[PDB]
């Protein structure tokens, strides 16, 4: 639940996440961490812009549009978040919060995969002339030359590690979306035609199995002597078994390392 | 007395055969070690528990000089080589235990005590060989710390005066072989000595 | 802090190494295994299948140096420890052996210090080399998941047989010359891939020992399946409770101290049992209970006290009823019996199927059962091929005798000596059978042995006085077993094993009984238990807790067993609570008046509650 | 050890320090570890912020062994001391 100074809603009057981003963009809205049960109250004391759904064929047809004529893709949000982070978190969200329903991000997520474009803004988000606004980054215009350098070496990987863990981790739900990013990913990995796409193909799976490596082993060592979460990343290790192995020597020579020295 | 711990006087050395041999394997690891107790407690007597009339190491050094440049006797050079670095291994050990035991000189008294005083003078007068052994003595205390060995061990205080260190050198010097029938603290104790 | 990260540290190295050895299996079966389940899976070749592997072992070099030369250097360590204890002596507290191995901070690490500078040209001599090996769990993490990609990737691209070559039997199996070495942890060697787990044999003893609950946990630990008694009793005692605790039907028994009753109210209830049952479904069982008549009181005391009692029956060497020979003889040395076959009467296969029953209702339950059996006979029930080996547990005299005749075979005059003998295919049976001579072969007796088939008779001596003569009691007395214990519940433990969990411990260890009981009056109590004879300890432990022998794990008494001291009176006796072996005794200020009230108590071999 | 050192890797940087490679009294002393000459300047001005802490964490251990580098590039928590215990001993005198 959230709260708004502008629109009044307080101490018992809250207002829903999906309200928060529509309703309440650039308002003084921020989340509170209080009293869990609760509803909506944001036509109270708001013109509630949610509270209407339009045509559902039509936003997925605008959506395929969007993916095939711009490039918008690859912009993220105010908040740092890549599209595709944005999603993989509603999916997560609301996989939770629907389960509590008495009698289109699932879809928009399983299709966003499918295009290369999206796939390799995600992957190498962090990545050098890749810039995340909010980062610490991204700034280094006005520092002296040393300070420069020491930060163009070092990319950043802290956004690919929360795509990656929420899609095996919090993504409990059904393994469609995962076999959709390996489906787009091994195709594009075996295509010969477009020059210069196989080395491309091969830099982005190299940087995606050292994230899925990185939470493979965090939750191998987190857990005593098969959960679902691990057997997620046992089957990204198989689909890509050439490409896997290496990746796997290179983290366990990094853990070794400090106690052989 | 230098190439002494080698052959058999009293000791499981000896009467390595039946009796103390079950199938030749027992041989091989009793075999391919030489004693230096012995050795260890002469060196230990002549450096430190015996006073500073510094006239028999001069005499010690003087003859093993002398045959160290022998020529006219055949085979004499390379059995003083192997006399020479034997004993410097034995002066090592005994300098390494004796520094290791005494404290920096916090009071700027600029002393050096007197035990650890004769190890340096048998150093210096054979200096391309207590150069050599010391290298081999040196490796053989950081090659632990290289890798995870550990030891543990614990914090010990640092000795002020000369007669606390000769306290704890005598007891691991002065033993009697055998007859027959917490982890940092190391590492950073392992690389003091280094 | 810093051996628990590193031990952390070498457990994560594990998991990744686990999985390179694991997805490296599925490299052979790929197409049949990866690439038709899942909808989207890259294709591999055959010319990046050999790249892909020498890329994984030149990373993994590094640390194979890295575990080896620790490993190495650990191992020659550890046996030159071995080797001083033979040759040192006893006494000298530098020992190893000695009871102080079992000191000032500066003290101490001058001789750490002392010892490597004298290892590093190879002195160490007659001084027991420092080394903390419990300090060594994150080599031992390495090592472990090094083990297990070689242990597989070998796929990828025990029974002592020797007849002949004989070493006097002193110290070639010393377990059968002296019987009494069976300590609950007694080690291998006192009683008696692969290159590499047998080039650091003693490192890997310590290990499994030292570091079993972290190590051993895992899932593929060597040191969990080279773990030895103390894992695999943990683990069987796991696996009948899990069945014991199941169950819902129980059932009654019902006998009568009197000997030649025992025997015949024993065989009608459990003939009964059997009836309602049948053959292929086991006799499972969730709880027996029996209690003797003309003295009130039920409980597990009166369980163990039947145990014994129903033992002794059979130990003795008296007739039976009918409803005819005793069906146990020790052809060996005493205590160790053997069936005896006899005329080979239905009734006679009952009774040695119906013994079989009251074996596995014992290790059902965990009691003990006085029934000491051979190695041999003790091995076909558990069903491991028997040898030629085990036979020196028959007895250590004839095998003895026997082996100086392939010995002496290994010579060309040894043709004129076998002329002396003129031996035949023909064996004389003992007076156990009343003698006569039997044949191996057909035509035996016309035939003489001769040197070039000394190799071929030995082998038919054997088996003939092992199997043929006891086939129908052995082939009786499995089901007896069979019946009430499952098929996949007995395979993983050995016929040494088995021994340990029915018997329990050979003698009373009052070494361990001080360890196992809880409560000046104590020493005194110890001081006269040390000294009293070994001939009513039996009678002590049956006054204690209704059997005359201890269980081989602390375990094996539910509930611990207790002593607890009353106020003082010297009029009373001591008394003991079978059912929860709890021993009252007054509290008595004399040490030697005291022991005439425990042998008062001991010779009544009476029990009441 | 021209190249700065950059990369926070204990496994990369190993690898670097690695691949990389008459009268008595005229004899000199020639420091070439796994080459080229070096100067105790060079390396000092390379590690300059490990040295930092090195002098002020571990200053009663390793900042009082005999020529020890770590009390002579001391700031003023080490002057404070020497100056004052050497006045005191002369005002005593
Ligand atoms: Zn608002
Ligand atoms: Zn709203």
């Amino acid at each position: 639940i959230f709260e708004c100074r502008t629109c009044g809603l307080l101490e018992s009057l809250c207002c829903c996440t999906e309200c928060a981003r529509v309703c309440h963009k650039g308002h003084d809205c921020k989340l509170k961490r209080t009293s869990p049960t609760a509803y909506c109250d944001c036509w109270e004391k708001c013109k509630c812009k949610t509270l209407i759904a339009g045509q559902k064929s039509a936003r997925l047809d605008l959506l395929y549009r969007l993916l095939t004529a711009t490039n918008l893709v690859t912009l993220p949000n105010s908040r740092g978040e890549h599209l595709l982070l944005f999603l993989v978190q509603t999916v997560a969200r609301q996989t939770v919060e629907h389960c509590q329903y008495r009698p289109f991000a699932q879809l928009a997520l399983e299709r966003v995969l499918q295009d290369w474009n999206a796939l390799k803004s995600m992957i190498m988000f962090g990545s050098q002339e890749n810039k995340d606004p909010l980062s610490a980054s991204s700034r280094i215009g006005h520092l002296l030359p040393e300070e420069q350098v020491y930060l163009n070496q070092q990319s950043g990987t802290i956004r690919l590690d929360c795509f990656t863990h929420c899609l095996i981790v919090k993504c409990t739900a059904d393994i469609l979306l995962l076999d959709t990013l390996l489906g787009t990913l091994v195709k594009e990995l075996q295509n010969k035609y477009t020059p210069g796409r196989r080395e491309e193909a091969i830099a982005v799976t190299m940087r995606f199995l050292r994230s899925v490596a990185r939470v493979f082993v965090i939750l191998s060592v987190e857990m005593a002597s098969i959960p679902q979460p691990i057997g997620k990343c046992k089957r990204v290790f198989q689909a890509l078994l050439p490409y896997a192995v290496e990746e796997l020597c290179n983290v366990a020579e990094s853990l070794i390392v400090p106690v052989r020295m | 007395m230098i190439m002494f711990g080698s052959q058999e006087n009293k000791d499981p050395l000896s009467a390595s055969s039946r009796i103390g041999h079950l199938l030749p394997e027992e041989q091989v690891y009793l075999n391919q070690q030489s004693g230096t107790i012995r050795l260890d407690c002469f060196t230990h007597c002549l450096i430190v528990k015996c006073t500073a009339d510094i006239l028999l190491l001069d005499t010690l050094l003087g003859t093993l000089v002398k045959e160290l440049q022998n020529k006219y006797t055949p085979g004499r050079r390379e059995e003083a080589i192997a006399v020479t670095m034997r004993f410097l291994r034995s002066v090592a050990r005994v300098f390494v235990i004796l520094s290791v035991e005494m404290a920096s000189s916090k009071k700027k008294n600029n002393f050096i005590p007197q035990p650890i005083g004769k190890c340096k003078r048998v150093f210096q007068a054979l200096l391309p060989y207590a150069v050599e052994e010391l290298c081999n003595v040196a490796e053989s205390l950081i090659v632990p710390v290289r890798m995870g060995i550990a030891r543990p061990t614990a914090p010990f205080t640092l000795a002020s005066t000369s007669i606390d260190a000769m306290q704890g050198s005598e007891e691991l010097f002065s033993v009697e072989p055998l007859p027959p029938r917490s982890y940092l603290t190391s590492a950073s104790s392992l690389a003091r000595a280094y | 802090s810093y051996l628990t990260s590193a031990s952390s540290l070498a457990r994560a190295y594990s998991i990744v190494i686990r999985q390179i050895s694991d997805l490296m299996g599925l490299i052979p079966k790929y197409n049949h295994l990866v690439y038709s389940q899942i909808p989207a899976a890259v294709k591999l070749t055959y010319q990046d299948a050999v790249n892909l592997q020498n890329y994984v072992e030149e990373k993994l070099i590094p640390t194979w140096n890295w575990m080896v030369s620790i490993m190495d250097s650990t191992e020659a360590q550890l046996r030159y420890g071995s080797a001083l204890a033979s040759a040192g002596d006893p006494g000298h507290p530098n020992h190893p052996l000695h009871a102080s191995q079992n000191m000032s901070a500066r003290g101490d690490f001058l001789n750490y210090a002392l010892s490597l500078m004298r290892s590093h040209n190879d002195e160490h001599s007659d001084v027991l080399p420092v080394l903390d090996v419990c300090s060594l769990k994150h080599v031992a993490y390495v090592f472990q998941a090094l083990i297990y990609w070689i242990k597989a990737m070998n796929q990828q691209t025990g029974c002592i047989p020797p007849n002949p070559f004989e070493v006097p039997l002193a110290e070639a199996i010393p377990l059968a010359d002296q019987p009494h070495l069976l300590q609950p942890n007694a080690r291998k060697e006192d009683l008696f891939h692969d290159m590499l787990l047998g080039r650091w044999r003693l490192s890997l003893e310590l290990f499994g020992r030292v570091f079993m609950e972290d190590v051993g946990a895992e899932p593929g630990s060597i040191l969990t399946e080279l773990g030895g008694f103390e894992v695999k009793e943990s683990k069987f005692r796991r696996e009948m409770e899990k069945l014991r605790n199941q169950q819902s039907r129980d059932l009654s028994l019902e006998v009568d101290r009197d000997r030649d009753l025992l025997i015949q109210q024993t065989m009608r209830q459990l003939n009964n049992h059997f009836g309602r049952r049948c053959a292929t479904t086991p006799m499972a069982v969730h709880r027996v209970k029996v209690t003797f008549k003309d003295e009130p009181g039920e409980g597990s005391g009166v369980a163990r006290s039947f145990y014994t009692a129903i033992a002794q029956a059979f130990l003795s060497n008296e007739k039976l009823p009918n409803l005819n020979a005793p069906l146990f003889y020790q052809p060996g040395k005493r205590g160790f019996y053997t069936p005896r076959p006899g005329k080979n009467t239905e009734a006679r296969l009952n009774c040695f199927r119906n013994i079989g029953r009251i074996l596995g209702l014992c290790l059902l339950q965990n009691e003990l059962c006085p029934i000491t059996l051979n190695r041999h006979v003790i091995k076909v029930l558990l069903g491991r091929k028997v040898n030629w080996h085990d036979f020196a547990f028959f007895d250590p005299v004839m095998y003895e005798s026997l082996r100086q005749l392939i010995l002496a075979s290994q010579s060309s005059d040894a043709d004129a000596v076998f002329s002396a003998m003129d031996l035949a295919f023909a064996i004389d049976l003992c007076k156990e059978e009343g003698g006569g001579q039997v044949e191996l072969i057909p035509n035996g007796v016309n035939i003489p042995v001769t040197p070039q088939n000394v190799y071929e008779y030995v082998r038919k001596y054997a088996e003939h006085r092992m199997l043929v003569v006891a086939e129908q009691p052995l082939h009786a007395m499995r089901k007896g077993l069979l019946d009430v214990l499952p098929k996949n519940s007995l395979e993983d433990l050995t016929a040494e094993d088995f021994r340990l969990l029915v018997n329990g411990c050979g003698e009373v260890n009052v070494q361990m009984l001080i360890s196992f009981t809880s409560f000046q009056f104590k020493r005194w109590f110890w001081s006269i238990v040390e000294k009293m004879s070994m001939t009513e300890r039996q009678d002590l432990v049956y006054f204690w807790t209704s059997s005359p022998s201890l269980p081989a794990s602390e375990e094996g008494f539910q509930p611990m067993p207790s002593i607890t001291i009353r106020p003082p009176d010297d009029q009373h006796l001591p008394t003991a609570n079978t059912c929860i072996s709890r021993l009252y005794v007054p509290l008595y200020s004399s040490k030697q008046i005291l022991k005439q009230k425990l042998l008062l108590a001991i010779k009544t071999k009476n029990f009441g509650f | 050890l021209e190249v700065l050192p950059t990369k926070m890797s204990y496994a990369a940087n190993l690898k670097n320090v690695m691949n990389m490679q008459p009268p008595l009294t005229s004899f000199r002393p020639q420091c070439s570890f796994m080459g080229m000459v070096i100067s105790h300047d060079m390396l000092l001005g390379r590690w300059r912020l490990s040295l930092e802490l090195f002098g002020r964490v571990f200053m009663e251990d390793v900042g009082a062994e005999p020529g020890s580098i770590l009390t002579e590039l001391g700031g003023f928590e080490v002057k404070e001391s020497k100056f004052r215990r050497e006045m005191e001993k002369l005002r005593n005198q």
